C-alpha cells in the first residue's frame, strides 16, 4: 500500500493511497527531541512552504511514519510533497534521505498545487494554494506547472492569526495564540463587501459571537471576524505591499499566453486551509470577474475537503494504473543517486 | 489525464534498417 | 512529412532525415560578413568575417544560429520547415534559458509542426544500442565525459574539457612550423587539419614514443603537399593528440580525457561504476585517431580497481554517432509521443520544452 504525505509549513498530513482523507494531521515542529502535538527551543523545519532544517525534517518524517501512521517505511512506496519552485538541491536531498535514512523500496515526489487540481478531476486549470506559511498561485497546462507564470505571496494563516491577536489587543484583550487560531478558524469569514460591512456591523444583530476561553472567560468577537481574512485580499492592513490574492490570480493568467486563458479563469481552483473562510469563493468571483474581460467565463472551484486537497490529489495520484511506472525505486536510486528524481519528478 | 519499454526499443534496434543515403561534405 | 535531425556542433552542422543511417549534410558552423553560411562562407572567407554561433558547444549568437538553421532548412536540406518534425541536439547541462530559446525559435520563426531536443552524448549512447555507459564526446571545440543511466545524463557527474580538434590542429601547426615548414594561410590550416585527420595517431606510451622517434626513422611518414612538396612528418604525428592527456602541451591545467572519465565514474554512486567502466563510448571526430582506443583501454585499466572489467566501445561511424542516435530515436514508436507540439507550445510556450527534454 503506497503511502502519502503532505509536509506543510504548519501541518503534516499523511496517510495511505487510496484513502479520501489523510489520517495523521500534526503541527510540523520540532523542539529541543520533541515533535508535533509533545513539543525547549521551538522550530519550523519548513518555512514558507521549503525545507530548511533536514535534521527536523527527519525527525517529522520519522514521527510520521512510526508514532503517527504505525508503518514500517521499507514496505511502502511513499509519495511525497513539494513547493512550486522547490530548488533542485531540496528535492534531491528529500529523496536521498527516503532511500537512505528510510529505506522505502520506492518514492516520488509531486508538486503541491498540481495535485490539488487533480484533486478536482482537472489537469489544465489554476490553483490558488494558501496554507499556514505561504500563498501560491500555479497556472497548470496538462499537468505541468508553468514556471514563468507561478505567483508566491509570504502572506498566509500564520499570519492571519498574528493579525487576529493585534485587532483583539486593539480592543482591550490581552494575548494564547493557540487559542487565537482557534477563534480564527471557527468565526472568521470573508465580507462580501468589505466596507459595507464595516459600515452596517453595528446593526447586525448576527455579526457578534461569544468565545468560551479555557479557563471559561466569555469574551466577545465582531467585526474583527471579517477584517482579519480581509487581509488576503488588504496586504496593506498587516504593512505588506503586495497585492491581494485577487490581483495575484490575474496577473499569474496574465503571464500566461492567451490560448490558454480561457481555461485558466474557468478551472480556478482553490486549495489549502487559508481558503476554508465561508465567503471566499463569492468574494474571488466578484474579484477576478471585476479585472477579467467580460467575455470571460469565469469559475471558482472550491471542495468543502479542500483543506486537504493536496493530500487528496496525491491518494489519487499515487492510485492511479498510469502512474505506477512513474514511482523512482530502490534499483534506480541505487544505479543514479539522487539525481534519478529530475528524470522522473 | 483521462483517468484523474521505451529503452528496450533503443536496445534492440537494428540499424542496417537504416536507409543509406549520400553525404555532402567539402 | 519525414522528420529531420539536425545536430549542431561548435565546426560542423550534421543535417539529414531521422531513418537514414547518415546525415545528407555536413557543413561549417560559420556565418560570414563583408551574409553567407557554411560552405559558401569559407570559399569566401577573403570579402567576409568570419564568425561561429555556438562556442564550445553552447550556442551564444542567435542572430548567427537562426541563418545557420535557415541554410539547413532550405539551402542543404531543401524543405518547408512548417511540414517537418525537428529533432535537434544540444550540449549537456545546456543552460534553461538556451532550451527555452532554441524552442520560441524553431516555433516562432521556423514554424514546426513539432520538436524535440536531446542531449548529444545520450544519442551517441543510443546509436552504439545502449541506454546506460559513459561518453566520451570529443569534437571541435569541446569534449565531454558524460555517465548515462536508461538515457538520463547523471549532470553531478558530467565534466567538460574546452580542448578539442580545433586546438589540436592549432597545436599541430605550431609544432609543424617549429620544424621549419610553413602554415599561415587559411588555405594552409586546410593542409594542417588535413595532416592531423591523416597522419596523426595517439601513441601508447608517449615517452617510449618519443624515445623511438628519437632513435629510429621507423615512427615517420611522409605528406605530399598540394604543390608536390614530400614533407616528413615525425613524432608531430603523436605529439599533436597527446594534448588530450596532457592539455598541459597548450598551457591548460585542466586534467587529460583519461583522469577526467575515472573522475566522472568516481562521481556516480558505486552500483553503477561497474557497468560505466564496461560500456565506454567514444564518439565525435576527435576520438578518430588510431590508437585512442587502446591508450584509453591502458590507462583507464591503470587508474580503475585491478578486478574491474574495462571495455572501451569505438564504433567506425563516431564522427557521426550524434546525428545517427538522434536519427534513430525520432524513428521510434515509443518516441512519437515525445515531440513537443505547436498546439503544445501555443498554450504553455518555450517553457514548455523543460516538460518533455
Ligand atoms: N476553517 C478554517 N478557516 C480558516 N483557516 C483555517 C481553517 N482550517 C485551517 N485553517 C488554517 O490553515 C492553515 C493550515 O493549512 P495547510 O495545512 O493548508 O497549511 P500548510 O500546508 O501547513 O502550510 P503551507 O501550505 O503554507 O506550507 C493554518 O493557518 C490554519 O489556521
Ligand atoms: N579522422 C580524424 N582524425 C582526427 N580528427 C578528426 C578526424 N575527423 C574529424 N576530426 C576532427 O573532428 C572535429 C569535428 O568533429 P565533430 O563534428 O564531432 O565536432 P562538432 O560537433 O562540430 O564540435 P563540438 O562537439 O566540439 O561542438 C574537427 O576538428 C575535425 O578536424
Ligand atoms: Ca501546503
Ligand atoms: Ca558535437
Amino acid at each position: 500500500t503506497a503511502l502519502v504525505c503532505d509536509n506543510g509549513s504548519g501541518l503534516v498530513k499523511a496517510g495511505f493511497a487510496g484513502d479520501d482523507a489523510p489520517r495523521a494531521v500534526f503541527p510540523s515542529i520540532v523542539g529541543r527531541s520533541y515533535v508535533g502535538d509533545e513539543a525547549l527551543t521551538l522550530k519550523y523545519p519548513i518555512e514558507h512552504g521549503i525545507i530548511t532544517n533536514w535534521d527536523d525534517m527527519e525527525k517529522i518524517w520519522h514521527h510520521t511514519f512510526y508514532n503517527e501512521l504505525r508503518v514500517a517505511p521499507e514496505e511502502h512506496p511513499t509519495l511525497l510533497t513539494e513547493a512550486p519552485l522547490n530548488p533542485k538541491a531540496n528535492r534531491e536531498k528529500m529523496t536521498q534521505i527516503m532511500f537512505e535514512t528510510f529505506n522505502v523500496p520506492a518514492m516520488y515526489v509531486a508538486i503541491q498545487a498540481v495535485l490539488s487540481l487533480y484533486a478536482s478531476g482537472r489537469t489544465t486549470g489554476i490553483v490558488l494554494d494558501s496554507g499556514d506559511g505561504v500563498t501560491h498561485n500555479v497556472p497548470i497546462y496538462e499537468g505541468y506547472a508553468l514556471p514563468h507564470a507561478i505567483m508566491r505571496l509570504d502572506l498566509a494563516g500564520r499570519d492571519l492569526t498574528d493579525y487576529l491577536m493585534k485587532i483583539l489587543t486593539e480592543r482591550g484583550y490581552s494575548f494564547e495564540r493557540e487559542i487565537v487560531r482557534d477563534i480564527k478558524e471557527k468565526l472568521c469569514y470573508v465580507a462580501l463587501d468589505f466596507e459595507n460591512e464595516m459600515a452596517t456591523a453595528a446593526s447586525s444583530s448576527s455579526l457578534e459571537k461569544s468565545y468560551e476561553l479555557p479557563d471559561g472567560q466569555v469574551i466577545t468577537i465582531g467585526n474583527e471576524r471579517f477584517r482579519c481574512p480581509e487581509t488576503l485580499f488588504q496586504p496593506s492592513f498587516i504593512g505588506m505591499e503586495s497585492a491581494g490574492i485577487h490581483e495575484t490570480t490575474y496577473n499569474s493568467i496574465m503571464k500566461c499566453d492567451i490560448d490558454i486563458r480561457k481555461d485558466l479563469y474557468a478551472n480556478n481552483v482553490m486549495s489549502g486551509g487559508t481558503t476554508m473562510y465561508p465567503g471566499i469563493a463569492d468574494r474571488m468571483q466578484k474579484e477576478i470577474t471585476a479585472l477579467a474581460p467580460s467575455t470571460m467565463k469565469i469559475k471558482i472551484i472550491a471542495p468543502p475537503e479542500r483543506k486537504y486537497s493536496v493530500w487528496i490529489g496525491g491518494s489519487i495520484l499515487a492510485s492511479l494504473s498510469t502512474f505506477q511506472q512513474m514511482w523512482i525505486t530502490k534499483q534506480e536510486y541505487d544505479e543514479a543517486g539522487p539525481s534519478i528524481v529530475h528524470r522522473k519528478c | 489525464m483521462a483517468e484523474i519499454p521505451d529503452m528496450a526499443e533503443i536496445e534492440k534496434f537494428d540499424k542496417s534498417k537504416l536507409k543509406k543515403t549520400e553525404t555532402q561534405e567539402k
